[PDB]
């Protein structure tokens, strides 16, 4: 059910990945977006960007949980492009809420690093 | 030409330094003392690194508090800080009697008034637990002078006085004091023997036998010092003081002879034959009790060990020594007793004015046939760069910290004095008296020994001697 | 829930350092405070700052006079203390310096004390151009300009150069400021101070290893196969020069993002060099961490065939220690980010169950990835202390406990087995070959005579002494 396979893929991200833990807002948010932009194009047999530095290591982050999902997962080969998009919507969604919004972590903001 | 010479490490740095600073001494004083916690008085490098040291040698945890100075203290003074660590100690070690509280360079330099938290702490702790008595010791321990060795004095003396102070005099006790310094635990165990043998009683200050503690079925911890509040406030009543190190508890003695009316006799530490019969010559003349045949049996067994190595192995051979100066000087009259050449004396600190009084370098001066050279305020550089140099040595002696000057200069090594923690179960074995001198003759000749197979120096003949 | 440890009743602010993980909690309402003053009195774990710059991060050098301006105590206690050795002789575990501050350089200044001192250094060892000079309490009291004292000597001699470091003690609450004090001056003054011949076409950065008993060499086996230049390490096994020239690499993979992210964050804004966090313990996370590697340059082949031959080698071993370490209960007390590096990978690995866990100077980005990665009904601690220690062994019951050497031989008392969480047993403990290291010493701490034997009172008439049986992978 779609908030199912959204609680698997959190649950996933959340134990293994470390990208959305990175030392300010602005770092998390950046790969938030990077990353789960690559795992959809992944999923659904896009060509990933692999042009500039930054874009080669969302896919490498990318293509580490995009294998795990489709191993882990069995609906994550059934649904089709639609519904992965959306998943990945509300998983960045997810990931912005507990990593940035509702985070007690009292360094995110600082300017300097 | 025959000449022991004093000189000062002639650089202004150090490099690979002999000693740890006062804070680290007075932290080794208090961990002997039952129901004891230090607290030491500044930034937390200076509790945790000395406590490792302390694992490192003994293989053991000690329990030693600190009062955490951080930033804000820094401008504004650190007494809430102290203040605090006290009531915090007091609150959750229900047992705990003696606190030391030791500064360290920070406090000393910003200058809070260790006297006047005391106060405050007092009246709270008699407050908050009125049948309880808890000892606070002002130790005064700023690191840019002296050593642990000096800071190791300074907590024993401080410690003294306050529980002194507060008990006063009573009654005789018909014992010893004895301040033995900083000594391992098989020097304790062998020292407890001695005075059993001998019919005298004595409290040992620190008895530190327990730091090598037994791993029991039932799951206890005894890792601790055995001397007690009441121990420390019996010294007032003692018949005499034995001190055995000048450096390491002499001045605390001296303080109950001016304070007490206990007389103190200062002797040479008990490295070699000589020394530990004049230490046991001086008991007899305190107590009026005879020497015993069994001390008489020791002696004589360690004499035949010895005898089977002084002109076969060691004779000629030069060595090096470092270490607390009370070692240094005792264990360099026990090598030319075995005919070692100890041609090198290494002192790590500033109290050279002192060392040049010693009268043990004017019984060198009188005695040796080679040239002596003493260095005082020395680093361990000063051993690795006189080797460098060309200087030949057979042996060395001293503490682990010099370990890679031997391992590459390719010299065998024996470890003595603290901190020995790259070998295994020195803590247990004497040094001092008639055993530890055996003990330490049979580690230089089995240190020569291994030496010579590794070397294939002439290895074929430890067969028939 | 929070936990108020019984030990803790008069220092009760310590119930929002202890989280208990439990069902179905919002773990962003039960985030402990970390990075927060010590409570004086606690026998609290932490070190200073001074520890995290010179101890941790500059001292893995091979080629560096370490200059201590303070009194000797700070550097006797710096010496004869770490395991990171060097392909040079271990110049670095062998040499500590100080300008063994008296008391008329607290009164008069120490600047001239600390110049002659750094001139003597060089004169003594005339192979060695390059020093770290690092202040200390009393140093940082009394205001010497310990960057002034260097300018001037690398004026008068123009072979050296000269890195300071303001790393009072006091200053922070715990070595992690040694950490941010060391990282950003070292950025802000000596990267692209200099530059190195490239002689691949994929080039990397390793920030935040330390070469503890060797796991940097073991892992530039990795690199050496994979056909990756690591222009700099930081700082294992590493060189002054080496880190000069950081600005070149592609790519910046970091493990200890603790005490060496803010290097990695500053690269990335400065020069544009992408950061790859990844996990240099665990098995399963060596492979994933070279698979990023090799899909970022563009290498999966190579990546797979070292993966293939790296699992053919070792994980027979690995499953042979995971049979007989599952389901046993571990505790991990160090400074932090292992928590998180190996909660997850022994928990895969090995099977072994993390019960417990504190971290001596951790941040919340720390507790965070902990927690995240940790089991529910484990303990999560900030700057924990003796007294809870005991407390937590009593609530959990560690089969094995990772802490350092003196923790270790505390609990020995309660016969719980030990391996050094910081310095290892017999280490290198990263990479393939290291994951399996460290569940040999688990192995052998867990299931061990030693342990058995003295569980019996030979008083006991009712008791015999047993004999366990063991085993080798
Ligand atoms: S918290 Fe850290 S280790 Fe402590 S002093 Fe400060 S920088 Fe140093 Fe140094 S000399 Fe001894 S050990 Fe101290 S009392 Fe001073
Ligand atoms: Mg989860
Ligand atoms: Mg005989």
């Amino acid at each position: 059910m779609s908030q199912s396979h959204l609680d698997d893929l959190f649950a996933y991200v959340e134990e293994r990945c470390l990208w959305q833990f990175f030392s300010r807002t602005w770092d998390r948010e950046e790969n938030i977006e990077g990353v789960l932009n690559q795992v959809g194009r992944l999923l659904t047999g896009q060509e990933p960007l692999r042009g500039t530095p930054q874009e080669r290591l969302f896919y490498a982050d990318a293509l580490a949980m995009a294998n795990d999902v489709r191993e882990r997962f069995p609906w994550a080969s059934q649904v089709n492009k639609e519904e992965i998009e959306f998943l990945l919507d509300g998983l960045k969604s997810r990931l912005v809420d507990v990593t940035i919004t509702r985070s007690t972590n009292r360094e995110l903001n600082h300017h300097l690093y | 030409p025959a000449e022991v010479k004093l000189s000062p490490r002639d650089r202004e740095g150090i490099i690979n330094p002999m000693y740890d600073c006062q804070p680290a001494g007075a932290q080794y004083a208090g961990i002997g003392i039952k129901d004891c916690i230090p607290l030491v008085h500044g930034g937390q490098g200076c509790t945790m690194f000395v406590r490792l040291l302390f694992a490192q040698h003994f293989k053991e945890n000690f329990d030693v508090a600190s009062t955490s100075l951080h930033e804000e203290s820094a401008v504004f003074g650190g007494a809430k800080r102290v203040e605090e660590g006290v009531l915090v100690l007091a609150r959750r070690y229900p047992n705990l009697r003696v606190i030391p509280i030791i500064t360290t360079c920070s406090t000393e330099v910003i200058g809070d008034d260790i006297e006047g938290s005391i106060r405050v702490c007092n009246r709270a702790l008699e407050a908050e637990f009125p049948d309880r008595k808890i000892y606070l010791a002002p130790v005064h321990t700023p690191s840019f002078k002296g050593s642990h060795v000096t800071g190791y004095a300074e907590c024993v003396k401080s410690v003294f006085k306050t529980i002194t102070d507060a008990h006063g005099k009573g009654q005789p006790s018909g014992k010893l004091n004895v301040f033995p310094g900083w000594v391992n635990p098989g020097d304790v165990v062998l020292l407890k023997r001695y005075f059993k043998e001998m019919d005298v009683e004595a409290n040992i200050y620190m008895d530190t036998e327990d730091f090598d503690s037994p791993m029991l079925p039932n799951k206890s911890i005894e890792t601790h010092g055995r001397t007690t509040v009441e121990d420390i406030a019996d010294s007032a009543n003692a018949l005499a003081t034995l001190s055995l190190a000048r450096y390491e508890g002499n001045t605390t003695g001296e303080l109950l002879q001016k304070t007490f009316a206990v007389p103190n006799a200062l002797v040479n530490t008990p490295y070699g034959i000589k020394n530990t019969d004049d230490m046991l010559r001086k008991i007899a003349e305190v107590t009026g009790k005879e020497i015993p045949e069994s001390l008489v049996r020791e002696r004589g067994i360690a004499l035949d060990a010895l005898a089977d190595l002084a002109h076969m192995f060691f004779a000629n051979k030069k060595v090096a020594i470092f270490g607390h100066p009370d070692l240094v000087l005792g264990l360099a009259q026990f090598c030319m007793e075995v005919e070692l050449e100890p041609v090198l004396l290494l002192i790590g600190d500033d109290q050279g004015n002192k060392y040049k009084k010693d009268p043990r370098i004017e019984e060198l001066k009188n005695t040796a046939h080679f040239d002596i050279e003493i260095v005082h305020n020395a680093d361990l550089w000063e051993l690795e760069k006189r080797i460098n140099a060309g200087l030949q040595l057979d042996l060395i002696m001293g503490h682990s910290k010099g370990r890679y000057v031997a391992i590459e200069a390719n010299i065998p090594m024996v470890r003595v004095g603290f901190p020995t923690f790259d070998r295994a179960g020195l803590y247990r074995k004497p040094s001092i008296g008639y055993q530890g001198a055996m003990e330490l003759g049979e580690m230089i000749a089995n240190a020569m020994f291994a030496h010579m197979e590794y070397t294939r120096n002439k290895e074929w003949i430890l067969n028939t001697w | 829930p929070m936990v108020l440890l019984e030990c803790d009743k008069d220092i009760p602010e310590r119930q929002k350092h202890i989280y208990l993980k439990a069902p179905n909690e919002d773990t962003r309402e039960f985030l402990p405070i970390a990075n927060a003053a010590t409570i004086p009195g606690t026998l609290s774990e932490r070190g200073c700052a001074f520890c995290g710059a010179k101890l941790v991060i500059g001292g893995v050098l091979k080629d560096t006079i370490q200059m201590i301006h303070g009194p000797l105590g700070c550097a006797y206690d710096t010496w004869h203390t770490k395991r990171y050795p060097t392909d040079n002789g271990h110049f670095n575990m062998k040499y500590v310096w100080s300008t063994d501050m008296k008391e008329s350089h607290v009164v008069f200044g120490g600047e001239k004390r600390l110049e002659k001192s750094m001139h003597e250094a060089f004169d003594e060892m005339p192979d060695i151009k390059r020093m770290i000079v690092y202040t200390t309490c009393p140093t940082a009291l009394i205001g010497d300009d310990i960057k002034a004292v260097a300018k001037k000597v690398m004026k008068d001699r123009p072979d050296v150069d000269v890195f300071t470091v303001e790393c009072p003690g006091f200053s922070g609450v715990s070595q992690s400021k040694g950490h941010h004090v060391l990282n950003i001056g070292w950025i802000n003054e000596k990267v692209e101070t200099m530059e190195k011949e490239i002689t691949s076409e994929y080039t990397m950065n390793f920030i935040g290893d330390f070469n503890i008993q060797g796991d940097t060499q073991l892992l530039q086996t990795y690199w050496d196969r994979l056909g990756i230049q690591v222009v700099a390490h930081f700082t294992g096994n590493g060189t002054y020069d080496d880190l000069r020239c950081m600005h070149q690499a592609q790519l910046n993979v970091v493990n200890c993002a603790r005490s060496s992210g803010y290097i990695a964050n500053e690269l990335k804004k400065r020069y544009g060099i992408p950061r790859l966090d990844i996990d240099s313990w665990g098995f399963n996370y060596m492979a994933e961490g070279i698979r990023k590697i090799c899909a970022f340059f563009g290498i999966e082949e190579k990546g797979e065939e070292l993966i293939a031959e790296e699992y053919a080698k070792w994980k027979p071993k690995l499953d042979w220690y995971k049979e007989r370490l599952q389901g046993k209960k571990m505790a991990i007390w160090t400074g932090g980010p292992r928590l998180w590096h190996w909660t997850k990978s022994v928990e895969d690995d090995l099977g072994v169950q993390v019960v417990a866990m504190s971290s001596k100077f951790g941040h919340e980005e720390d507790f965070e990835k902990v927690i995240a990665r940790g089991k529910e009904g484990t303990y999560y601690i900030d700057d924990g202390n003796e007294l809870e220690f005991f407390e937590i062994i009593d609530l959990v019951k560690p089969d094995v406990i990772f802490t350092g050497p003196r923790v270790g031989e505390l609990v020995k008392k309660l016969h719980i087995p030990y391996v050094n969480g910081h310095g290892y047993h017999n280490g290198p403990y990263m990479g393939f070959e290291g994951f399996v290291n460290l569940a040999r010493d688990m192995y052998n701490a867990v299931h061990n005579p030693l342990r058995h034997l003295a569980a019996v009172d030979i008083r006991d008439k009712s008791q015999t002494t047993p004999v366990i049986v063991r085993g080798a992978a």
